């Protein structure tokens, strides 16, 4: 009476931990959006998009030939968008101005601050009417008040920000409720009580509520796993299984039936032996479990030695065995092979007549239990093994499968009441064991008559009641208590036995346990009374939540960087299938995987069974998996993740302006930048393969074709990769790298007489803006200079990032909608209140 | 780096034995056949 | 025979492909021209870039092509062109096993 | 990364002794060579690797601290008897690894 | 492996032989099945792989 699951739980611990994590972040003003750059001038200045400037170093850079490592970059990147995105707001900054509540400026995405200093008279009082223009809207959504105002935010984060939200509204409505509900269900079910007191609070008028998992689940997920079989059920019982004792029948029972007669000896002569716990109880811990379970662990084949002859132990273990287990037409219990052995121990025990004989009418086939026993002739072909009829053992012509509808979980709410024991009460025992039948029981103490021993079947009668107690707990254990997301589904349920039958196999594979001959009298000679629940039990529902999401972000992730390879071949013409989820494994938690791996360790899963899982449509939504799943939509642009396909190089002028009205240069101080507006005409770009390359460099016209074609202003640009875009800010001239920087490299080396070459096309692609800075002391001349200074690269995206703004042209930005809670009402996530409950009792004797 | 020693799933991730290589074997292969004939010639007439 | 026909016909059929540069290549496309544009030109000593924009560089791979589509038809055109000149062994390349 | 330039320095005038297309039954004509050529074949492009163990879950797992299946296999868990028969068993591999 | 498919450690199973004393020529199974198959022709390779 002390059994765990130590290994395979260490990380229910964690998974525990996992209900932790806070996705959200809530905060009283959103991170800035927009920065502005002052150049020297009170009329204009530049607008950043940040965003993009972040964006610009999230991953590592992006080389060719490491597939694995691009996937990854991706991963971060499009976890870093969620991240930046997932935030509420809270008791926001309000100001109050002719009886209106108007937004602190610092609450809006955008910093002034560096131009107010310079803007004239006029500018600044324009902004200010502007500032106090930004009123905020009040009262509705999720029938409390939330404050609504219009702040600027960059595009893909702030689509996150709405999906959080709308989150939050669902939560507060439909699905806080839902969950709720479901699980007092659960707790009648499983009589558990579950605490609502976190609701209970007075201040819960005003108080929003944050549960982050959702609870109904959803039994598909967690079964679309690829050969999850074996890993649910481990799981099911690691969580789910009571720690019980194994009670005995009273001693008086034999000692008046069986022990009676002194000078009998009999094959109960048995009945003195104790037992040989370390091998028998196991093997009994094994019986019970395997029958509470129960199609799922067969009592396969019943070991080996020698201790098979003892004809007392092989008799009476055939009786039990007709008794103890189900080979029923609606599931099986035991193994074809277990089967036969235990009829013919019982056919031994019959036709074994130690005593007055009967009439003993053979039958044609010389099969075991051909015969009928006399007086009445009780043909015992009745109590042959016929596993698709039930016929001789346990159950036989009772129903065991039974459906009561409505229940949690819709994984085929079935229910297995053995021997017709619909126990949906309190057991006592001493009363629910009276007039019992079991119908094979019945037919088997006729049996026992019409052919031999009184004294051994009046010990029969004598056991009902122990005997119909032993069921009736059973069926409140697997039936009420180990009705978990992690037990199986009925369609495979009904599928066992057919295809036990059939011999054909499929997943869905039946344990192995091997169980001690003698053990089967000790097991009929114990009950079970379960002491107390798995600790597990209350807190289980919120675990199975927090795996199943878990499970479909990952899921989630994988349908988009399947397609990853159609999309962009130049950078993943060495991808193969295992580089893709290799990195989503790495960068998804590993107690999830830990959970998998009990059936992939043992069953192995190809490439092809994961595609299907993927491509399976049933997810379970959380917080966690919504954003992800909107982050991936945002991050579908790849402008918008600072990686562009789009780098060429061309012989450029820097702008050298003339300086007559130095005040005119109040003008947007030529910025000047790579970024180009639009790309080349194709007609005038010249396409370079590696392979181009290599036979130009082998005919030493490589660097000649190059010159040429820039003297020809025409455009090049190597590859097709992707390439990392870096963003840098100059006051002055910037350095030769950065102006002259060739995207390739070209080396020549003379090895024996030979001579090889190197080619490499560059992965970093920086894009500038330099500011000019200008003074009194200058001369219009003194920009210009008798040569040119050249600029060879030029990048293009079609992304707004930084741009010349007016003044009154900053505010501008602020077209996005924003919910910001009261500061007097409360928030709190209670998604920790799921796992707060009592195991419900038992009345115990 | 690792072409198709990728190893996505445990199942094929077991322990070390022993190892062997080119140089390896191929004296294990002769001696093995040397052996063979002195212990058959040596040991019948 | 019919081989060497099929392959010339599945590298003009793919040459087409190339409309105007926006395009992301069929993956099953690149590995086949690759091949061929390669063994091609280490036959013809010509530049066949697989992405084509400049105008000689579509010149150099119409060529490729029209020099394949002769010796898939067994045709010896001769001197019809001051630009062009055919190359006999475009059926070596062409007979080889190599090029799917 | 690199590549052959057929660039030859007016300096250098090569003198190559070998070529590489090796004609395949010079060495097969080599009389009772069978055997040697083998060898020669393993010593040269037989690569290294290491011999892996099943996954010990793929027979027993552990349902209960106390219950546990049992592969019908127990005689598994024989130590290598010796380099007497590991080596018995490099013969196996090395022999299925060379046809016939 | 005739030895072996021959020693039964559980419950029998029907083994109708053949005429020739030659190892695999019954039929074990509740279905018969030949384990003549797992003979061994070298011109057809029949009871070992491939």
């Amino acid at each position: 009476v002390d059994f765990t699951v130590p290994d395979v739980q260490q990380i229910l611990d964690d998974i525990k931990a996992l209900a932790a994590e806070q996705v959200y972040k809530i905060v009283k003003v959103p991170s800035t959006s927009f920065r502005h750059i002052v150049t020297q001038s009170r009329d204009r200045v530049l607008r950043v998009d940040t965003y993009y400037e972040e964006m610009s170093q999230v991953g590592d850079v992006i080389t060719e030939d490491e597939p694995e490592k691009f996937y990854s970059t991706i991963i971060k990147k499009v976890r870093f968008i969620r991240g930046k995105g997932s935030f509420i707001l809270h008791d926001i900054p309000a100001r109050d101005h002719r009886g209106m509540e108007v937004a602190e400026p610092e609450v809006l995405g955008v910093e002034f601050k560096n131009v107010l200093p310079v803007l004239t008279a006029e500018h600044r009082a324009m902004i200010q009417n502007a500032l106090d223009g930004s009123i905020i809207e009040n009262g509705n959504v999720a029938t409390r008040d939330v404050d609504v105002f219009i702040g600027a935010c960059s595009e893909p984060i702030y689509r996150i920000y709405n999906r959080l939200q709308g989150y939050i509204e669902a939560v507060q409505l439909q699905e806080l409720r839902n969950s709720i509900g479901w699980l007092e269900r659960l707790g009648q079910r499983k009589r558990i009580t579950y605490s609502q007191e976190v609701l209970t609070d007075f201040r819960r008028q005003d108080m929003i509520w944050v549960l982050a998992l959702q609870l109904p689940v959803n039994p598909q997920v967690v079964w679309d796993v690829p050969r999850s079989s074996i890993a649910n059920l481990i799981m099911n019982i690691a969580t789910c299984l009571p720690t019980g004792e194994y009670i005995a029948p009273n001693p008086r029972i034999s000692s008046i039936t069986l022990t009676q007669r002194i000078t009998t000896t009999g094959p109960f002569a048995i009945l003195t032996g104790s037992t040989p716990t370390a091998q028998q109880l196991n093997d009994v811990r094994k019986i019970y479990l395997a029958l509470m379970f129960p199609g799922q662990i067969i009592l396969d084949l019943k070991i080996d030695p020698g201790e098979r002859m003892d004809p007392a132990v092989r008799m009476v273990a055939g009786v039990v065995g007709h008794l103890l287990f189900t080979a029923g037409g609606r599931f099986t219990n035991l193994t074809q092979n277990m089967a036969r052995q235990l009829d013919i121990a019982l056919n031994d025990y019959l036709l074994y007549m130690y005593n007055t004989r009967v009439q003993v009418n053979y039958g044609p086939t010389g099969e075991p239990l051909d015969f009928q026993i006399g007086r009445n002739q009780y043909d015992c072909n009745v109590f042959r093994a016929d596993f698709a009829t039930g016929t001789g053992y346990n159950g036989w012509a009772t129903i065991d499968v039974e459906y009561r509808d409505p229940a949690p979980y819709v994984h085929a709410q079935r229910y297995i009441r053995y021997c017709g024991i619909d126990s949906r009460e309190l057991i006592n025992p001493t009363t629910y064991g009276i007039g019992m039948t079991y119908h094979c029981y019945n037919e088997m103490l006729r049996m026992l008559v019409a052919a031999g021993k009184d004294s051994e079947a009046a010990y029969f009668r004598s056991m009902l009641p122990f005997h119909m107690v032993r069921f009736a707990r059973i069926n409140q254990i697997i039936n009420e208590d180990l009705h978990s997301v992690f037990s199986l589904p009925d369609d495979m349920f009904n599928a066992l036995l057919p295809d036990l039958i059939a011999g054909a196999h499929q997943n869905a594979d039946p344990v192995v346990l091997d169980v001690s001959w003698i053990s089967l009298w000790f097991a009929f000679n114990r009950s079970f009374e379960p002491t107390h629940r798995n600790e597990m039990l209350e807190i289980a529902p919120l675990i199975e939540s927090v795996y199943a999401s878990e499970l479909s972000v990952m899921k989630v992730d994988m349908r988009h960087l399947s397609l990853m390879q159609r999309r962009f071949p130049d950078v993943l013409i060495q991808a193969r299938p295992s580089h893709f989820w290799k990195a989503v494994l790495n960068d998804s938690p590993e107690a999830v995987k830990a959970v998998m791996n009990l059936s992939h360790s043992h069953n192995f899963i190809n490439i092809r069974d994961m595609m299907r899982w993927v491509l399976l449509p049933s997810l379970q939504p959380s917080l966690k998996l919504v954003l992800e799943e909107e982050a991936w939509a945002a991050a579908n642009d790849f402008e918008d993740l600072m990686l562009t396909d789009q780098v060429y190089m061309h012989r450029d002028m820097l702008p050298e302006p003339r300086l007559d009205d130095i005040e005119r240069f109040r003008q947007e101080g030529f910025y000047y930048t790579n970024m180009l507006e639009a790309p080349p005409e194709i007609d005038r770009v010249v396409q370079y393969t590696y392979e181009i390359a290599r036979l130009q460099a082998n005919m030493g016209q490589f660097r000649a074709a190059l010159r040429r074609i820039m003297d020809d202003d025409d455009w090049v640009r190597f590859g097709g990769v992707l390439r990392t875009v870096r963003v840098k800010f100059f006051d002055a001239r910037p350095p030769d790298d950065i102006l002259q920087g060739l995207p390739f490299s070209y080396d020549t080396n003379e090895k024996g007489g030979l001579s090889y070459a190197t080619i490499k096309y560059a992965t970093e692609t920086t894009i500038f803006y330099l500011i000019y800075n200008v003074e009194f002391s200058n001369t219009p001349d003194s920009l210009v200079l008798i040569n040119p200074t050249y600029t060879m690269t030029k990048v293009f995206i079609n992304k707004r990032i930084v741009e010349r703004v007016r003044v009154g042209q900053i505010l501008a930005v602020l077209n996005r909608r924003f919910v910001a809670y009261k500061g007097k009402m409360r928030i709190m996530d209670i998604t920790q209140s799921l796992k707060m409950g009592t195991k419900l009792a038992a009345p115990t004797v | 780096q690792r072409p198709e020693r990728i190893k996505t799933t445990p199942y094929l991730e077991g322990d070390v034995l022993s190892s062997d290589s080119g140089p390896l074997l191929s004296v294990f292969a002769l001696q093995e056949i040397m052996q063979k004939v002195r212990q058959v010639q040596a040991d019948y007439m | 025979m019919d081989t060497i026909a099929a392959r010339a016909l599945t590298v003009m059929r793919a040459c087409a492909t190339l409309q105007e540069a926006r395009i992301v290549l069929e993956a099953n496309v690149m590995e086949i021209l690759g091949i061929a544009i390669n063994r091609y030109n280490g036959l013809t000593l010509r530049g066949v870039t697989m992405r084509p924009t400049s105008l000689a560089q579509r010149n150099e791979m119409f060529f490729m092509c029209l020099d394949m589509m002769l010796s898939a038809a067994g045709i010896n055109v001769g001197p019809i062109s001051p630009d062009y000149t055919q190359h006999m062994a475009t059926i070596g390349v062409l007979a080889t096993p190599e090029i799917p």
